[PDB]
């Protein structure tokens, strides 16, 4: 609809205030990542299982360099 | 005002908030960072209080700050910030002087913020002051033995000149921390509690107090730029730190090797100084980019001195540019 | 579903995989499956965060960044208006911190 997709402006607004949230505590996530994190909370997740597997899979690059 | 200052005792805290959380006593600070190298030099992930405090009972109890009464003495006590996965001991620490009276509407939070910022940029730059002093230990220690090492003369002299353009920056900025810093405040704010007659003439005088040293310190948000320049100097004595040892730590080694072949014999070592004459050139080299570097950013740094505040930060620049041997080099 | 889908995605991102017929990926979407299943994580209290805000805000006004700690706060206070909330943000605060540079040219 209409009012339908002034929803999907207003996550976009919010998306990208994580998203300077995100840049000035100098994470490694991006706003794509973040977009699929927040899908999982949205499923439900420990965000302490999750920085868990980032922590990891950020050490994979490190596992083959 | 009677009441106050004798049954609370309100002029004893401004003395003890000088001397101790103003950093006003050396004494004690210097064993106090003494005893606190190899624990903040440790990252402080695993820091946790009850091992501060501890040593600090040590410290206090060692040192000329005894001598004040406990009660003062008992409401310091020293806290921490948040924890970080980079954070290391120097870059989190605090002292904080806790109120247990009804002074904290003469001493307000706001103030005690001001306390802690003032605090922490005494703290930092009081670490690297004692870094350059181990660079010069390190200097006037380490040279007699490598007397015996003809090759590395070229390099090892070369550092002894940079050493001594950080030794004058470092003696001259922490002069200007000693007066007119902590001193031209500190006179105004005892000429204007000694005199009172009320108690919000005390506060009132409490306040500008505050509003100088934040000013002549360079804590301001227009100043940030300055101390942005001031960051980049504490950064290169670590640099340094690290690239003089780099040279002893391959170098002064090769002569216990050179008496252990000798004590053999009683071909290999001419492969050892054929080495030198490789590994000299290049260390030469870094050394003189980085003191093009370093000489540089403090020109620029002056520069931008020259006109930024009207009287106070102009009284920086006669200090710091004596010999005029800045704007001599541009 | 979507889930599963989420899980490669993640794993494809950050690990810069383009295959999973890729063993490295067999195993690390098998931590990943380890990783879900088993739970010994704490559970996140609000006001913990709320404390760890301030920290945080406290931290960038000590260090004379007092124009970050505006915005910090400013922007974290717009965030929470309009729990998922709370999950986010303990995410994006545990995730890393080692602040000591600006990062930041945007306050628009």
């Amino acid at each position: 609809a209409a009012a339908a997709a002034a929803n999907l402006n207003a996550v976009r607004e919010t998306m990208d205030v994580l998203l300077e949230i995100s840049r000035i505590l100098n994470t490694g996530l991006d706003m794509e990542t973040l977009s699929i994190c927040v899908r999982l909370c949205e499923q439900g997740i420990n965000p302490e299982a999750l920085s868990s597997v980032i922590k990891e899979l950020r050490k994979a690059t490190e596992a083959l360099k | 005002l009677d009441v106050l200052n004798k049954k609370y005792s309100l002029l004893d805290h401004m003395q003890a908030m000088r001397r101790y959380l103003l950093l006003g006593q050396g004494d004690f600070i210097r064993h106090l960072m003494d005893l606190l190298k190899p624990e903040l030099v440790r990252p402080a992930t695993t820091l946790y209080q009850h091992n501060l405090t501890g040593i600090l009972e040590t410290a206090v109890r060692a040192t000329n700050a005894q001598f004040d009464s406990p009660e003062i003495l008992r409401r310091l006590d020293v806290r921490l910030l948040e924890v970080s996965p980079g954070d290391t001991g120097w870059d989190v620490f605090s002292l904080d002087y806790h109120v247990d009276g009804p002074i904290a509407t003469v001493f307000t939070r706001e103030c005690m913020s001001h306390y802690l910022r003032v605090f922490n940029f005494l703290w930092r730059a009081k670490r690297m002051e004692y870094i350059l002093t181990d660079i010069r230990k390190g200097h006037m220690c380490n040279a007699k033995l490598l007397r015996n090492m003809p090759e590395f003369s070229g390099v090892l002299h070369q550092c002894h000149i940079l050493a001594s353009e950080m030794v004058h920056f470092i003696h001259q900025m922490q002069y200007y921390i000693t007066f007119e810093v902590l001193e031209c405040s500190w006179d105004e704010l005892w000429n204007k509690v000694q005199q009172a007659q009320d108690l919000d003439h005390i506060i009132a005088a409490h306040e500008v107090f505050l509003d100088t040293i934040i000013s002549r310190c360079l804590l301001d948000s227009d100043s940030r730029a300055l101390l942005n320049q001031l960051r980049a100097v504490f950064d290169q004595i670590i640099e340094l730190q690290n690239a003089q040892d780099a040279i002893y730590r391959a170098a002064l080694e090769e002569l216990q090797r050179r008496l252990q072949f000798e004590e053999k014999k009683k071909e290999e070592e001419n492969k050892r100084i054929g080495e030198f004459k490789e590994s000299i050139p290049k260390m030469c080299s870094q050394l003189r980019i980085l003191t093009h570097f370093y000489q540089g950013i403090v020109q620029q740094f002056l520069v931008l001195l020259t006109t930024s505040s009207d009287e106070s930060l102009r009284f920086l620049s006669f200090r710091l540019d004596f010999n005029e041997h800045y704007k001599a080099r541009e | 579903a979507q889930q599963e889908r989420d899980v490669r995605e993640l794993v494809r991102g950050v690990a810069g995989l383009q295959d999973e017929a890729d063993p490295n990926f067999q195993l690390a979407l098998n931590f990943a499956w380890s990783n879900f299943r088993f739970h010994r994580f704490l559970d996140v209290n609000s006001h913990k965060i709320e404390k760890t805000i301030e920290g945080i805000y406290e931290k960038f006004v000590i260090h004379s960044d007092l124009s970050k700690a505006a915005s910090w706060k400013r922007l974290t206070e717009e965030f929470l208006n309009a729990d998922a909330h709370y999950s986010i943000l303990s995410l994006l605060l545990c995730l890393s911190d080692s602040p000591s540079n600006s990062s930041y040219v945007e306050t628009p």
